[PDB]
């Protein structure tokens, strides 16, 4: 239940004759990939990018991929002819693809299509189908797509041994990146009055942020959202409901991997908190 | 428009042999190409779209190849069964075009033309035509050249010419070659010659007849 | 059971117009689109164009643009393609193929195709002519022939003996002599065949109602 | 159909001033893609952001990280103003911190 790589595909079309496909690549967290509409050739985000595959293995793969992104478009304006309602512009295509890596020999490959921000075409077993609920039209252009068995063919072979054996590669090889323990750095703040705990620079996300007073979790603390830093590691804030006079005594707790059993304990006061 | 130029239009292979015929589009076309198979009298029939897919119906083998620009049907051992004509076709954009096609015939050896030349008939000269016929049959290559001549100048006008399909069965050519003339002009003259130019010989086969002898 | 069953053959003048159908059977019509392709006497295949069976809507590849039109009648599962004056590189075997648009148009199902003949010229009977060898011959084998001159329209049928006689013979594709047909078959026997036994040359032209037979006769004086 | 951007403000490191820092604008939630981001130094737009490689997350929904080196101050207000198809007006969040 560990590391999932994914490969994201946007596609935007506007006119009949303008559109445009970027895409990002994924190992948990971290970035591996970039393939920007301009850019002829993908992009290492990482030294280790390529994995265990040989440059000569890396070029077949970009080359099927560059197949890949022209036929995609091409595919897609003539099958909009055929849409519902007619001719719908503009019109985006997600593409969520890769495989979920578990411990031993175990993964389950994934490629999962959205139409306009709507979940509505997966491939599975070997073929394309469209999901329960997806839109009536769909029907034929699946239909049209599955009669091309060579494309069929190679998204079986992706999916089932391409991206396992790659991704072996990618965890191998960013093993020291993966693994990495970023320390978090605390500290407090302030239509609810509240204190603010800011908690930043942590990985790994599993994270234990909680207000507290002495021994005393206090059950009110909001947890927020996890914000990615631009240095790929976490953000967050855990915040709490507080009057005027309720501030004293308060401190924020932060348990993390990389504390080493050293819990942040951080006292607020007069804005001058301490540790 | 994307063109779809088909190296050959045809050539000979020994039975048993690997073929290859290679189709070269004009601009890449990302294995949108499909192959057909044709024989005289039948429907095209599809043998790989694709650029590799093969049709559950067709032999393992043939084999489709190739990227970009340039793609190759293969079959790895020739069959009777085989010879026609092979079509590649992009499906890449509109217009869709076909290649000009190639042929695949049978390897034999070599075989001179029998050559046999036959004067107007009784029957056409008494009504106003003559027409002097001239068999050149059974040879190989179908490489042939014919050539008339009246009273040792050269003829270019007045002759029809046809040609058979490769002999399912002995792998010859064989050709018809017609000079139709009136009969007045016909009787002007004295000899009448086919001649005819082919790989087997390095001087020209030479069939005759003096219009005034028996 | 994915079958495209077509109009019979076409014989028409220039100027005229043709009209061939094409049922399909085995699928649901508005899911392919139909294709036609153009095959004229030995020439190879070129595309027409197609036709969209949902929308109705054509394209037609620019060397067909006019002249050349494609209907259909979705309730009887039926294509049309119709062409208006009719000329002579008109001439040829016109094949439907039902394809998903362009992008996936590999052609998998074909039409038995329709063959239309662009001619002027009005029936005609053939004229039979009897080939003999030259006046007077050494060689073991000796070759007989017969000429077949100035009919329409195709076919016509040589037989040798009725039949009775195929091994060694060469009966040539026909070829248009001006306006109509000529065409000729050999035969080839041994020395002791002929002119002990005799060969007659039969052809026939149904569009004529003509049978007629010659026998090949040495020459005189 | 759209869904409206949701701009979050955030420092790198604790605020204190005189000592360099990275700004956070991270804008999510929204669809379609094509979205104009700025950040903002007391009014005029900072020339030198960095902009992430647009992604989306389980959701479907697009998100995207801007950032920019800048060192703190008494008198300094830094903003993040995001103009998105969805909205008629450009939204301008300010960023937010104890003095
Ligand atoms: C590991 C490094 C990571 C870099 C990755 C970067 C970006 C991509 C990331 C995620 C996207 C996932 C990509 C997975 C798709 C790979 C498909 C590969 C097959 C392909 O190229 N198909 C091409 C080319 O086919 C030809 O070439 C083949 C050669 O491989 C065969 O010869 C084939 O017979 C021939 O026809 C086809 O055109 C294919 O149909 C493209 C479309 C595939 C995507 C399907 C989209 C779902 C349907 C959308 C719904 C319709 C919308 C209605 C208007
Ligand atoms: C995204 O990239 C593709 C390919 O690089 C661009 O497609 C080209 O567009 C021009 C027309 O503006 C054509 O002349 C070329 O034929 C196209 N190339 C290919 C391979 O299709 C596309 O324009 C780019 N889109 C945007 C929005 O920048
Ligand atoms: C790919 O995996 C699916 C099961 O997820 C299987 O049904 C299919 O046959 C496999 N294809 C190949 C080429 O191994």
């Amino acid at each position: 239940k560990n590391y999932t790589f994914r490969c994201l595909q946007m596609s935007s079309f506007a006119n009949r004759s303008w559109s445009r496909t970027d895409s990002v690549v994924w190992l948990g967290d971290l970035q591996t990939h970039r393939w920007s509409n301009d850019s002829a050739t993908i992009s290492f985000t990482k030294p280790w990018s390529q994995g265990k595959l040989s440059n000569q293995q890396w070029e077949k793969l970009q080359h099927m991929f560059q197949v890949y992104r022209v036929s995609f478009t091409r595919d897609i304006q003539e099958l909009v002819k055929m849409m519902s309602p007619k001719e719908d512009y503009p019109i985006e295509i997600q593409l969520s693809a890769g495989c979920e890596m578990y411990p031993g020999n175990a993964s389950e490959s994934f490629l999962h299509v959205a139409f306009q921000g709507k979940y509505v075409v997966r491939f599975w077993g070997t073929s394309w189908q469209t999901v329960p609920g997806a839109p009536s039209w769909l029907d034929l252009p699946i239909k049209v797509l599955n009669a091309d068995q060579g494309t069929s063919a190679t998204v079986q072979m992706l999916l089932n041994d391409t991206c396992p054996l790659f991704v072996r590669g990618l965890l191998e090889a960013g093993k020291s990146d993966l693994e990495k323990q970023e320390k978090p750095v605390a500290w407090l703040s302030s239509g609810h009055r509240q204190l603010v705990c800011h908690v930043s620079g942590f990985y790994p996300k599993p994270v234990w942020v909680m207000w507290m007073r002495g021994d005393q979790e206090q059950q009110g603390t909001h947890r927020g959202d996890f914000l990615p830093n631009a240095d790929e590691t976490w953000y967050l804030q855990a915040t709490l409901d507080v009057e005027a006079g309720e501030e004293a005594g308060l401190a924020c707790r932060v348990k993390h991997s990389s504390l080493g059993g050293q819990d942040i304990i951080l006292y607020w006061h007069h804005h001058h908190h301490h540790h | 428009d994307i063109q779809m130029t088909q190296s050959s239009s045809s050539f000979s292979v020994s039975l048993g042999d690997r073929a290859t015929i290679t189709c070269k589009a004009s601009e890449d076309i990302y294995n949108r190409i499909a192959w057909y198979q044709q024989k005289p009298g039948n429907v095209p029939r599809l043998l790989i779209s694709g650029a590799t897919s093969l049709e559950t119906g067709v032999p393992s083998r043939f084999s489709g190849s190739g990227s970009g620009k340039d793609y190759t049907l293969s079959i790895t051992s020739l069959q009777t069964e085989d010879v026609a004509t092979y079509y590649c076709q992009h499906y890449w954009s509109s217009p869709l075009t076909f290649g000009a096609g190639t042929k695949l015939e049978l390897k034999r050896a070599d075989a001179a033309p029998t050559v046999s030349i036959f004067p107007p008939s009784s029957e056409q000269l008494t009504s106003g035509g003559a027409s002097v016929v001239c068999f050149l049959n059974n040879f190989y290559p179908k490489d042939i050249n014919v050539k008339w001549k009246i009273d040792g100048s050269e003829r270019q006008n007045g002759v029809l010419n046809s040609w058979t399909d490769q002999d399912s069965k002995d792998s010859t050519y064989s050709m018809s070659s017609t000079l139709t003339l009136t009969k007045d002009e016909y009787e002007r003259h004295n000899s009448y010659t086919c001649e005819a130019t082919h790989k087997t010989s390095t001087s020209p086969i030479v069939k005759s007849f003096n219009r005034n002898e028996c | 059971q994915i079958q495209l069953v077509q109009s019979g053959p076409e014989l028409k003048k220039p100027g005229e117009t043709v009209r061939i159908s094409c049922k399909a059977s085995g699928y649901s019509f508005t899911n392919y689109g139909m294709h036609w392709v153009k095959q004229a006497p030995g020439k190879g295949l070129k595309w027409v164009g197609w036709i969209n069976t949902y929308t109705g809507e054509p394209t037609y590849a620019d060397d067909f643009k006019g002249r050349f039109a494609f209907s259909l009648e979705t309730s009887a599962s039926t294509a049309y393609l119709e062409i208006n004056n009719l000329k002579n590189e008109d001439m040829a075997t016109y094949l439907c193929a039902s394809a998903a648009g362009i992008r996936w148009a590999w052609f998998a199902w074909w039409g038995q195709g329709t063959l239309v003949t662009v001619s002027a010229a009005k029936t005609t009977a053939p004229s039979v002519y009897p080939l003999a060898p030259v006046c007077g011959t050494t060689g073991s084998s000796v070759t007989l022939g017969c000429l077949v001159k100035g009919y329409f329209p195709e076919p016509v049928t040589l037989t040798w003996n009725s039949g009775s006689l195929s091994s060694g013979v060469h009966t040539f594709p026909a070829v248009l002599q001006s306006d109509l047909y000529t065409l000729s078959s050999s035969v080839t026997v041994t020395s002791s065949t002929w002119p002990s036994q005799s060969i007659t040359c039969n052809v026939a032209h149904p569009a004529s109602s003509t049978k007629v037979d010659k026998k090949i006769e040495p020459r005189g004086p | 159909i759209q869904k409206t951007p949701q701009i979050q403000v955030y420092s790198r490191h604790p605020p204190e001033n005189g000592k360099p820092n990275i700004l956070n604008c991270y804008v999510t939630q929204f669809h379609p893609p094509h979205i104009e981001i700025q950040m903002l130094k007391n009014g005029k737009k900072i020339p030198k952001v960095e902009m992430s490689d647009m992604s989306f997350s389980k959701d479907w929904s697009f998100y995207i990280l801007a950032h920019t080196e800048f060192t703190p101050t008494e008198t300094d207000t830094y903003a993040c103003r995001v103009k998105h198809a969805s909205m008629a007006e450009p939204k301008t969040v300010y960023w937010d911190r104890d003095m």
